[PDB]
């Protein structure tokens, strides 16, 4: 349950890098992202490896590695 | 009726007390800030939004809440130049710096947060004498003379700031300030999700800033 870095890249050219434990639910990362970006979680969708990220997935469960990148889209 | 003495120039009182964790320092309060009687009124400034998106405030606060900050959040406000005149002297900055340093040496907050490189560049030359070569945002290698007060610099919260067009482009500095604040008080926050870095593309950021504006 070590730490790994994950980047979240949006369509506005920004990239936010987070450090997170392998067994921490990604829901926490997604919420932190929305809060710091001042975005509502309702109009945002996160994807990794072309697959939607559900609220219970963890980096470990998704076999994510250090420095992997998550895609985020604003459903506006 | 009887008596017409309403003057144009108006002064926004500082919000300072002893034992504060943070003191937000600006160059000079805007005209509306002075007339409204509160710090960083909207629109056109990202301070209050950044305060919330960084987690420094529990809920989204606004200028009307500035007087509750010292007690609830350990945050205060002050400026280089005290008087706000409608529509920049060298002497003012000189006499201003002396008075500012004096207020800091008096109240001695844990952290002096400079709102914008400009204010710090002026302050640095007048107090430290140094001209600051290649200034970096964040914690500086100087404490306020005769105090244990740290100096922290972040981009200007004004929407006019061109280097960082959006509030989101400034939030990372507020997050790191929260971190510093926590470490100083011995508050052990959770290290489950840590924001290591924020990177942005200027062109897209300013375009995006414009779009958000028209809307």
């Amino acid at each position: 349950n070590d730490h790994i870095n994950l980047k979240v890249a949006g369509q506005d050219g920004s990239v936010v890098q987070f450090k997170i434990k392998r067994h921490t639910p990604l829901s926490k990362l997604m919420k932190a992202y929305c809060e710091r970006q001042g975005l509502s979680m309702r109009q945002i969708r996160f994807r990794f490896d072309g697959q939607p990220i559900n609220e219970t997935d963890t980096p470990a469960q998704l076999e994510m590695e250090d420095e992997d990148t998550i895609d985020v889209f604003q459903q506006q | 009726g009887v008596s017409e003495a309403e003057l144009l120039t108006k002064t926004l009182p500082d919000i300072l007390t002893f034992n504060l964790d943070i003191v937000i320092i600006g160059i000079n309060p805007g005209l509306m800030a002075a007339y409204k009687g509160h710090h960083y009124p909207g629109p056109g400034n990202h301070f209050w939004k950044c305060l919330f998106m960084s987690g420094l405030s529990e809920v989204q606060l606004n200028h009307m809440d500035d007087h509750t900050l010292p007690g609830k959040y350990g945050i205060g406000f002050t400026n280089m130049v005290e008087r706000t005149t409608p529509g920049l002297s060298s002497k003012e900055f000189r006499e201003g710096g002396r008075i500012l340093v004096q207020k800091l040496q008096k109240y001695q907050p844990r952290i002096a947060v400079f709102n914008g490189k400009c204010i710090y560049e002026i302050f640095s030359k007048e107090v430290f004498g140094v001209k600051v070569k290649n200034l970096e945002f964040g914690l500086q290698p100087h404490k306020i003379p005769d105090t244990e007060t740290l100096c922290y610099v972040m981009p200007s919260s004004s929407a006019r700031c061109a280097q960082f067009p959006r509030a989101q482009d400034k939030v990372h500095y507020y997050i790191k300030l929260k971190d510093l604040r926590d470490q100083l008080k011995g508050i052990e926050r959770n290290m489950d999700v840590q924001e290591v870095q924020y990177t942005f593309d200027l062109q897209l950021a300013q375009e995006d800033a414009k779009k958000m504006a028209v809307k």
